[PDB]
């Protein structure tokens, strides 16, 4: 699929918050602190509840958002978590998760705290309601669970990333489990099939706290349209004879290596730590062996499948 | 994205203060538009979109903040016109063809 | 000395905030998040800060005060720090620590981020402030401190207890560093001599946060009203008798003897109460640096197993194959 | 209006309050052990003293809408209850002083 | 107050030990190790105990005490501990910190280990004794402590520094703790006034070393014998007309101005001194915890890359067996 | 080989020194410190020599023998280091690794100061000597080499483990990284072959340090006698009818395992560290890693054989 | 290794105590045989060799240090005639046997 | 026998002794100089400033088997230096000291 940038239904730094004190295209309500910097949706203090819901309403057939988000506790136990909605109206209050009850669309719940006493938090949980069901908060709502995957995302050395992605009607979560640097290391979670949500909705984000308290914190909230293949009309001879861009890129590329350079010597022209770039060279050895161990794999799928054509003769 | 808005002198020059500092009021059209492209891509992916752009416009240099409707339009107008590739994004193709 | 509690210009929980979110007898500006368990003066955020003063000016010749307070940060260093003042005026808004500059009163700085590059951070420095000295922010305040010690108040098991006592022109501070739940296991950090500050003042305590991030929270601030064990006026035949007091005293005992025994076996009866120790709420920095880096190696370990049971296959199968074809 | 008798004896009120950690609702009470279960539950610190902010947090209380006293008026009410009851000029009350009044 | 080096009760780098390998001036007993540069009183071994004392007592009014030191250990939890004595008799031999129980004087004890299990270790307490008391080794000597301060002087860039002061009976403990090489960056630790000992004493410093191990090394131990401004006699007219002291002293800072020239071109001109700056000897404890992990994460890595080209090889060799076949 | 352990030759704890202060059957001197767990053979001082020598001398024609040893190092570079001798005659003083110079014999050395300055510190050299030929500790015996492994003794999380074994005229040096407790987790280092040694000699260690300090303790030192397996006599019938050992091997199982119980409830009748044990999970992770590593290499290696056997055919 | 040396009840109930206390003054030949074999295995292999029983016999409890040539012969004598397997360890199979 | 002129004029022990920093020997030297030298040379911690350890330190020595003095002897010259020289009681010898015996 073809992906589309909307800044309408995006929120990012480090200018995240304008000069009146609010997020733009965004609406926030409850105890979220928007920064410069990320939103806290809930701060580490007891019975918070956070909702930042977008403005505007969005149509679209199928679409993507990449979500970033650090939880971070002083304990070992966290309450009660985040939520990501796609609904048709904006909630803004209510008892779950920091948002209402009730929801006409499908919440995507990353829940910290184990209601039911199975061991199975912290997990991300994919709900749909047409606003008939209530959410079972005293079991974290297993019964009603379309998909589920135990993933652990509290106190990651790195930001949290998340894609969920409904393309085709099918709902698909993927996560990041934050222990690298990269924003293209995502690993699959959980998907649901044939999922019927509304073609006006509105996209949102929410916290809530209990006894325990966690810091949640949102640092961006991309929204991507994404249009099939075949059904994006091309409207061919717009490129503009496509010569001046080739004119262009090189000089742009020499520019900005000059400009590198400039910065080069203006670094030192008027003026990490230990242990930590220690733990940074860990993490990086650990994702090295781990890359590694995935590259031997795929060798030995090629392995696999080359053998299997041997196989066949 | 006026021509007037992008080609002045003074904001670019404030706005490199800092890191690199070379005073020269002799700069073509095509310098301190492409400065303007280099300094407003804040997430270091050589490309601007609507975020980007609306704090461009907007800014912190008072002055009330502006309205969201008409926010809204000047970015839709700027971003029918000048993306060609329906991405959602802003390249320097796309911005010096327009 | 003889201490009288001062509920004007004292805040504590569990019930901090009144019905419409507002500290009694207190107010508070800048980024304080007052809640009520506690107030959150300066939150985890860069470029946070935020003070609450007292409403009503105090007018003590001697005076005690008391503040608990956490700093609670991700990292080992911090920024940027906590501030406990007796002014003449507010200092709701400032630079320094989050509060105003050129203040007529005392400043006890907790100050977590060493600006001078002298490895003495975090210290707790007493500045006196006429009114005409700026606070040297780059340098820690070093050239105008009255005096300093060199202690670390972040990241502690339990909350962090200061004392600033004022009493016959001598400025004391001493310290809990928190290791220990004890309430009463102060420690002596500093002191000024001949210390002049305004006879009626403002109580305050502000916190600032700078590129590092921390939480500063404050769950009580006592304060207290000393007065000399001879210029206190006794004012005798007041007791009534003091009989009563002793029919009461026992009558008070027993019924909390009672109470203890009734809640004994009704917290019993119906257990349904969850609880949560201290040592769940607890952890190091480097060991969470550890903990991580364990769990770590948990993914990799999963990426062998796989690969292990597809080396496994490709035996399994290829030996059929061997089998059949010969 | 003040630490009035009526006040402190509304069994209800103590009923109501001591629901959740005490399930034994009993409408024989004398007018002298309710006052002792007032004075425990106002009493937060556990240190069997009521100060000012606590008695401030029983009188403004929260019971589920009524407004809100000023902070003008609240202090007249504490610094009333405070100059007539603390005998001994420690701001704190015991129980004795309690029972005094 | 006027200041008197005592060299009889002193000792110091980098010649501390004679040609018969004794310290002068100075008796050590136990498991103590005189070298040049220091004295390891007590190595990092199980069940260590040593002592170095004075052999002449020392009768001073009023004196002060100036004594660097390390504590290096592997564990973040360190034994035993370190103690300097001011005593009436010598304390070669004991249970004490490597010294003797009963002792007539003063000692100040440096603990490392929390036998109390209160918390409050490392810690540096003031301990008095008549010659009646028992050090209570198991509750860290906190009952008949007469003072007690928390620092910590384990595993620091730089040694640790420490004043004992007896001016006017009162013993003033204050600790430099070794983040800066600055000399004269002490901190106020402890004090007791109105204390009591003996007019002539033997100065000492012991330590001991229990379940876990750390090295304690003095590299300096420096008397001075304080008078008051008033007590002391000036004796005048002993200045010999003071002017060749001018006459001489421009001399002096010109040897100095050319020797320290002629070292600049002869330091450089055979290069062949190899260096050791302080950057490269220091390492904090937990840093070595994580590049220790970090090693243990290099052997993994070569046990991929060989088997890597071994699943490699599996690939080429077949498919020539695969082409020539078929 | 068949392996006999060899007391006399051998200082092990947790009784290593005797009453009257010396280790038994050995002779000390220098700056050697004995201690009951250890013996610190050159303490973290400047200008350190010490050495441990055997009393009496050996008559082996093949022998093993296996040192456990820890060098504690405050900084990143060490000096001077640990050699572990078999020579003729004790030199018990000297300027070569804390003993003297022109031995008749060989000797291991484990250098940790680079005197070249080629980066190779630290090393594990075997340098062979009939007692015509000095020691060059400027280049750490570079050119008088017979062979020489690259791996790190320092400041190792557990004590670090050699096996030198003289077998039918080859010496082998194995060395155990230190990075696991197990006492049977040995790598191969260095090997010789045609090795002629005298066979009578003294078996010795010895330290030395330099500018920079470290420790050097050394916790055991077990010499075992090889012999070959078919020069050996057998001496049959001294097994007395073997019954009597199946007999009593039940019985003392039984015996062990009900003291073992005993001490279970005497354990708690009458009464590890956080990060500690964080750090032992690490380590024992890494190990768990390095295990399956290994374990798939002999797979592959197994499968390398299976395919060529069938490429045979 | 003679008989009374082993056999013996004082010695061995002194050093048991601390972790196990069981005053039991009926133990048999094979009993206090066994403990004498269970606590003199420091290493905790189950095997007793030269360097652990010369310990044993010369222990910490005065009377003067042995000679270095007498415990050499003693320990000598001892591993002569008990030991079978000629491994340089002492099993309980030959600790019973002889 | 104790700080006397022959025994700090010795060139050849100052030569001897400023070996390996101080590669220049000429021996045409004053005697007032090699005072200074000598001075510079005994004063180990920098300060400019002899007290009684490095004073041993000089007197004992180790110049490569001769006996070493007794402590008793060793103190009396020791104080016998002090006592006639440290002017200012001050424990320390300056230059100004040195220069004037
Ligand atoms: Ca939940
Ligand atoms: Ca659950
Ligand atoms: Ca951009
Ligand atoms: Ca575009
Ligand atoms: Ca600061
Ligand atoms: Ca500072
Ligand atoms: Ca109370
Ligand atoms: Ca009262
Ligand atoms: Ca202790
Ligand atoms: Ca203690
Ligand atoms: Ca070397
Ligand atoms: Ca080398
Ligand atoms: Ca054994
Ligand atoms: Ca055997
Ligand atoms: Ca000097
Ligand atoms: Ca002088
Ligand atoms: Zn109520
Ligand atoms: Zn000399």
């Amino acid at each position: 699929p073809h992906r589309r940038f909307e800044y309408k239904y995006s929120f990012k730094g480090p200018h995240l918050v304008q000069s009146d004190g609010t997020v733009p295209f965004w609406a926030h309500a409850g105890n979220a602190i928007p920064s410069s910097d990320q939103i806290r949706v809930a701060p580490s203090l007891k019975s918070q509840r956070g909702s930042v819901w977008t403005k505007t309403k969005a149509a679209f057939e199928n679409w993507e958002v990449e979500v970033t988000f650090r939880v971070t506790g002083r304990g070992r136990i966290g309450a009660d978590g985040l939520a990501i909605w796609y609904a048709e109206n904006q909630g803004l209050e209510g008892p779950v998760f920091g948002s209402a009850d009730l929801w006409n669309g499908v919440g995507i719940f990353f829940d910290s705290f184990d209601n039911d006493g199975k061991k199975n938090n912290p997990a991300i949980v994919i709900i749909g309601n047409n606003g008939q069901i209530h959410y079972d908060h005293q079991n974290d709502g297993a019964s009603q669970a379309l998909a589920s995957c135990q993933r652990d995302f509290r106190n990651k050395p790195y930001p949290v990333r998340a894609k969920i992605t409904y393309y085709q009607n099918t709902l698909t979560v993927m996560i990041n489990n934050g222990f690298t640097p990269d924003k293209n290391d995502y690993e699959f979670c959980a998907k649901v099939e044939n999922m019927i949500i509304p073609a006006q909705g509105h996209f949102g984000i929410s916290a809530a706290t209990g006894g325990l308290a966690d810091d949640h914190d949102v640092l961006s909230f991309l929204t991507f349209q994404l249009t099939e293949p075949g059904k994006e009309p091309p409207t061919p001879d717009k490129e503009i004879s496509e010569k001046e861009k080739e004119k262009y890129q090189e000089e742009f590329e020499h520019f900005q290596q000059e400009l590198d350079k400039k910065k080069e010597e203006f670094q030192k022209g008027h003026p990490e730590s230990v242990g930590d770039r220690e733990l940074r060279q860990v993490f990086e050895g650990q994702n090295r062996i781990h890359l590694e161990i995935k590259q031997l794999n795929r060798q030995l799928d090629m392995i696999l499948d080359e053998q299997r054509r041997y196989v066949s003769s | 994205l006026d021509k007037n808005t992008v080609h002045d002198q003074e904001h670019i020059m404030e706005h490199l203060e800092g890191v690199i500092n070379k005073p020269e009021a002799e700069m073509s059209p095509q310098e301190l538009q492409l400065h303007y492209f280099k300094m407003h891509d804040y997430d270091g992916n050589n490309l601007l979109d609507g975020l980007e752009l609306s704090t461009a416009i907007t800014h912190v240099h008072q002055a009330p903040l502006m309205s969201e409707d008409e926010l809204i339009n000047i970015i839709d107008g700027v971003l029918r016109d000048d993306d060609k590739n329906n991405d959602g994004y802003i390249d320097y193709a796309e911005f010096a063809k327009s």
